[PDB]
DNA sequence: ATCGGATGTATATATCTGACACGTGCCTGGAGACTAGGGAGTAATCCCCTTGGCGGTTAAAACGCGGGGGACAGCGCGTACGTGCGTTTAAGCGGTGCTAGAGCTGTCTACGACCAATTGAGCGGCCTCGGCACCGGGATTCTCGA
DNA sequence: TCGAGAATCCCGGTGCCGAGGCCGCTCAATTGGTCGTAGACAGCTCTAGCACCGCTTAAACGCACGTACGCGCTGTCCCCCGCGTTTTAACCGCCAAGGGGATTACTCCCTAGTCTCCAGGCACGTGTCAGATATATACATCCGAT
């Protein structure tokens, strides 16, 4: 069992994902409304591969099932 | 012995031959000299083109001629 | 010593981090938050390794492409900062809330 | 009996004609497959895929490298202005962003 | 049942005139085409304007008979008055003299209004099909003639002449040998075979000698026309609406062609950024170099929106130089 | 068991466009992804496409009408100017 | 003595009238003219079933409605009430297209 | 006679200023400035545009000539805005 | 035996043979099995019954009894639920949601 | 002769609303409606059918492809009636 | 605008390694020839629907004149954040050890395509009537100058 | 804070045309039989996901400190709204021609299906070289100073 393990995306990543974007300058405010926004889309993006993994009757998310939870919503991811 | 093929750009290609070698022989070494492949090679001579199947000697070609070569497409 | 001026060692981080495509999260927080956020569904599930490696490569070109156009829609605003009042408007122009 | 020869030859093609006929029968995306249509699709892809192709080749050859590694594939696909729009929605594995800094930030 | 005869300049064959007028739109009128031939006749020759400037002017009067037969009146006697003048120590206008522009397209004009009868009738077609019909006006064909350089030795074949005022406007512009125009479905060919007749009649009538051409019938994709499209110089298409089928027929039977020809057509045969390489050798694109036209406006006549033109050219050292340039 | 792949045919048609330049594992794994999904986008609207019209069979002339509507406004040009070349010369064979 | 509102209320009644309703706004028949106007490419005539001219009306008047709405977030954002061609050059960047 | 198919040319002015107000007060603004009246009517342009070129293949691919409303409806769904209320 | 409709037997409203023929003739699988159809119109028909209950709630409150395509849109998107099922769908004749900024006011 | 869904909805909105009727133009919308959902279903149903090597579409895949279309709160009820009517039709 | 210090970035070689070009055995999916049944092509015919034109009435577009509210620039201040530094923590690499579970194979009960016979659920045509748009006339609400 | 006046909800009377319902009537739903096979289930080998442990150190953290910028205020001017007056073409109703959209019948040639034959392409080893890392170094860039 694990709980408050969203601490791990630290400050000085967020930093340097905002960096490769093109910004200059990180308001005190942004680290929480960044874990937000990732909180909600790791459950949105989750929750429909799970939901492709329980319907083949498996316990094992597999990569492909991810490729197609990413097909389904709209951001395709090629690569695999 | 050297015969000489004029292309239209301004150049002039000159090749060793002998009158026995087919025609085949002499686009492969035009194509060992300047890299054109040799089914693009369409050789003209006095209003007449060049047959696969036929020699230099078959169409009484001597020293020093001066050949005409154009392109065409691949098919 | 030397002390550079504050807002120029950022703009060779932009270099630094644009010419480059590593990852940028550290991995072992971000397969803890997965296997923590896939405990609220079906239980004890193993998470096979390449698809944690897809799902950080799509949790970064969100996160990416977000910054990138809250960043436009700050410099709109005739300031250089960006702030919540800036991602609040970009996720809601995009359709998502 | 002739001799076999494969139907990717007879066209003037290099991507297999008979594996997208297996691909477009077996995928039900309608009754009956005609026989005309697996050439044009399988035409179709070539042309696409020599398209992608040389613009990455052009990018790997211009950072002085000859492997084509993803980041030449990221730096070819959403340079063009053309390519873009069909590969609007993707996100290419290993990929990195174009080089690019807004007007205002630079110093003054 | 009266008529409106007139009197040529040069030569005696009045063209005539029945009265009840052929109509036309709401805004134009074939007393608009009277007046303009004597316009265009005063601006000719100025000893006829001398006459014209006195006794009347150019106003009229439209639907009256009689002011009309006063303006036919006293032309054909002005006309015959400088007969006489013609006559004494003075030498007449040279006949072999081509026609300005202004004076072309408004013998154009004149033709096409006298020609055909019922226009709606051409929009009878196949739908988005190659039989489909557009016309090209007479201001891009200008520039096309002022574009490139005919020679005395070229030939001008139109692919789709359509009802035939290109090769019209072709033959009336430069100075070459023949020229070809052939089209396929009937119902243009049957007003192009009275374009032909009323053409020679009114350059007959303002007295301006042309070259060469025969608006020929017939099918191009067809073994007959592959050596004679072979053997020409210069070719005007006009392909918005071929679509993709017969565009590589006619890319196939455009690589036998002679150096130093040209092609235009309203969509582009090679692309504007052909590179080359050692894959695409089965195109003709390999073998022509393109260049867009400046996009003016009048352009065609079926929207209003200005399209390029991308006149080519066959020039055979690009692949040349690649072979070339292969070993280095 | 053995899988089916695009792998030699994309390494195939690399050395027609290029003389001496390879490509990585992770960038034949993208091709094989992208050739995949063009055909399966490509595939899926002609499918509906060949439905609009009440026919059943998919002839070589829906994939030419699917083809001007997915790609965009230039490349649309080509790739019919290069379907019609196949197809004409696998006729005529 | 002549009556007259302030500047800046009769807009505020316009909002409620137009928003209350649901009738067509732009007029019928020069659209159907612009719609003829630009299918009169392609060469070959069209002929335009008037029930797909009225459909193509009401789609092509629900995208500039959702385009305003949201180039009215992207002018209240930086600070001004009215809107400007900097705000619709946004709008249509941060949507993607 | 004259040419065929009379031509519409310069028609972009039918959706005129105060439409362009009222499709504005739908939206919920209060104050117009005095240069959307072009940036609208190029969007306009562009939208009618890139839904017209694919009713027309649409159209064309059954060989007929009118542009039916199913054409429109499809040609719309394709592009990611669907229609309802015209049998599609 | 007496003819009775695979409907009753449901227990449902949409019609179940319907579903049946469009599920086989529109190429979805190769071999369309037996349980499902019956599923899809019990989808189906839940899904039409809570849009058209809060069509009418809403048709209703407004003085009327024939419900008009304006009280479909104001039904589907004054709820928040089926905001995002119908959510790039622009309901003809239809209308936007009664909305004024809450700095435009004077 | 065309088909429609034009009855059926008639019949449904009588178990709500026993007094009032609707008009043609949302008769329409309705019917396009109930065809666009079924179409994204079956669709979707398709589509999962062949990321199992399988070749039939019984009744697991249409209730795993409507978890995955309607949100969260709706899928709950849809699936709580979805199978409470294959167990009354199972019975008969 | 001109100049030095100091730091970072890119440019020029040396070794050493694991990922890539390639050759071999071999299996199964592609090709060749042949036959049967139907979906598509083509021709002829009806008739509904799209265009074209006109004429009247008038809503709405077009145009101009105050003038007030708001876009915009300049200026001054006070917090919040960039930059660097010393202390600190898990990140990461490797290595061992374990086993649940992905994946392939062998049957074969049950389950769904297919077809002839039967008929009622559902669709078009045709009617009746009342919910609803319209109009006009007061009753209530909002805004703006004092 | 109160009066005048424009706007808006409300109330009753009036005509109309689009929903509800009823009736022929036909063709798609339903029953009752077969028969071939996709898939439920069992049983087996073995890939790879998981937990744990130790060592190096790159990176996450706390903090001092200085400064560029967020932000509020004031002032100016400019430009966009409200309203009255004058054009213009939008809209409704009617009338009329004919062309294309849908339909029906009848062929016929393209294409599923079957059997047989064989080489195209995939997994596996095995070599070998493109570049990853490391080191020394010249040029560009920022920052104080003039
Ligand atoms: C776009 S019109 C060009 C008319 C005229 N030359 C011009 O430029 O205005 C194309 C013409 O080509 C003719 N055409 C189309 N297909 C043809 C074919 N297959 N064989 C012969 N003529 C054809 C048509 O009759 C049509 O008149």
């Amino acid at each position: 069992v694990l709980r408050d393990n969203i601490q791990g995306i630290t400050k000085p990543a967020i930093r340097r994902l905002a960096r490769r974007g093109g910004v200059k300058r990180i308001s005190g405010l942004i680290y929480e409304e960044t874990r937000g926004v990732l909180k909600v889309f790791l459950e949105n993006v989750i929750r429909d591969a799970v939901t492709y993994t329980e319907h083949a009757k498996r316990k094992t998310v597999t990569a492909m099932d991810v490729v197609y939870a990413l097909k389904r919503q709209g951001r395709t991811l090629y690569g695999f | 012995m050297q015969i000489f093929v004029k292309t239209l750009t301004g150049k002039t290609i000159t090749l060793e031959v002998e009158p026995s070698d087919t025609i085949e022989n002499v686009k492969a070494k035009i194509q060992d000299k300047e890299g054109i492949p040799p089914d693009q090679q369409r050789l003209i001579f006095a209003g007449k083109q060049l047959e696969d199947g036929r020699t230099l000697s078959d169409y009484n070609i001597q020293k020093e001629s001066t050949l005409h070569l154009v392109l065409r497409l691949r098919g | 010593p030397h002390r550079y001026r504050p807002g120029t060692v950022a703009l060779r981080e932009i270099r630094r981090y644009q010419k480059s495509t590593e990852l940028l999260i550290r991995k072992l927080p971000f397969q803890r938050l997965v296997r923590e956020i896939a405990q609220d569904f079906l239980t004890d599930l193993r998470f096979q390794s390449s698809a944690v490696l897809a799902l950080q490569e799509a949790s970064e070109a969100y996160l990416v492409a977000l910054f990138e156009d809250t960043n436009l829609c700050a410099i709109h605003a005739k300031r250089v900062t960006i702030l919540p009042k800036d991602i609040q408007l970009a996720r809601r122009i995009r359709g998502e809330r | 009996r002739a001799k076999a020869k494969t139907r990717s030859s007879r066209a003037g093609l290099q991507f297999p004609v008979g594996r997208v006929h297996r691909l477009l029968r077996k995928g039900n995306y309608a009754e009956r497959v005609g026989a005309g249509a697996p050439v044009y699709l399988a035409a179709v892809l070539e042309y696409l895929t020599a398209e992608i192709l040389e613009l990455a080749g052009n990018a790997a050859r211009d950072n002085k490298k000859t492997r084509i590694i993803p980041r030449h594939l990221q730096l070819a696909v959403r340079n063009d202005e053309e390519l873009n729009k069909l590969l609007g929605r993707v996100t290419i594995a290993q990929g990195g962003v174009l080089p690019n800094i807004q007007s205002v930030l630079l110093p003054k | 049942k009266l008529e409106l005869r007139l009197k040529s300049p040069v030569g005696a064959e009045p063209a005539v005139y029945p009265w009840p007028l052929p109509v036309y739109d709401k805004h134009h009128d074939a007393a608009h085409e009277i007046i303009e031939t004597i316009r265009w006749v005063c601006e000719e020759i100025p000893d006829l304007k001398l006459a014209m400037e006195n006794y009347v002017l150019i106003d009229y009067d439209t639907k009256s008979f009689e002011s009309m037969q006063r303006l036919c009146d006293k032309y054909n006697r002005a006309i015959d008055s400088i007969h006489q003048l013609w006559k004494g120590t003075t030498q007449p206008m040279k006949l072999n003299t081509r026609p300005s522009t202004g004076l072309l397209r408004h013998i154009l004009q004149q033709v096409y209004n006298h020609s055909v009868t019922d226009p709606e009738k051409l929009n009878n077609y196949e739908p988005f099909s190659p039989e489909v019909y557009g016309e090209t006006s007479f201001d891009l064909v200008a520039q096309m003639i002022d574009e490139i350089k005919m020679t005395d030795d070229d030939l001008f074949v139109d692919l789709g002449s359509g009802v035939g005022q290109v090769v019209l406007q072709v033959a009336a512009a430069t100075n070459c040998k023949h020229h070809y125009g052939v089209e396929k479905a009937d119902i243009p060919a049957k007003y192009a075979e009275t374009m032909d007749r009323e053409f020679r009649k009114w350059m007959k009538w303002y007295g301006k000698k042309h070259a060469e051409y025969t608006l020929e019938r017939g099918d191009f994709l067809s073994e007959e026309w592959r050596e004679r499209i072979a053997n020409t110089s210069v070719i005007f298409v006009n392909n918005f609406a071929f679509g993709p089928e017969v565009d590589h027929q006619l890319k196939e039977r455009f690589a036998n062609m002679k150096e130093g020809g040209r092609i235009v057509s309203s969509k582009p045969f090679a692309p504007l950024n052909f590179r080359i390489n050692s894959r695409n050798l089965s195109d003709i694109g390999t073998i022509m170099r393109v260049v867009e036209l400046s996009p003016l406006k009048g352009s065609v006549s079926w929207t209003g929106k200005p399209v390029s033109y991308y006149l080519h050219t066959i020039d055979r050292t690009i692949l040349e130089n690649y072979f070339s340039s292969l070993k280095n | 068991t053995r899988k089916e792949s695009y792998a030699i045919y994309v390494y195939k048609v690399l050395k027609q466009v290029h003389p001496d330049t390879g490509i990585s594992s992770k960038a034949m794994s993208i091709m094989n992804s992208f050739v995949n999904d063009v055909f399966e986008r490509i595939a899926g609207e002609a499918s509906r496409l060949a439905h609009y019209n009440k026919r059943s069979t998919i002839t070589s002339r829906e994939i030419q009408t699917a083809v001007r509507l997915l790609l965009p406004g230039e490349l649309a040009k080509h790739a019919v100017s290069e379907g019609t070349k196949a197809v004409t010369c696998y006729t005529s064979a």
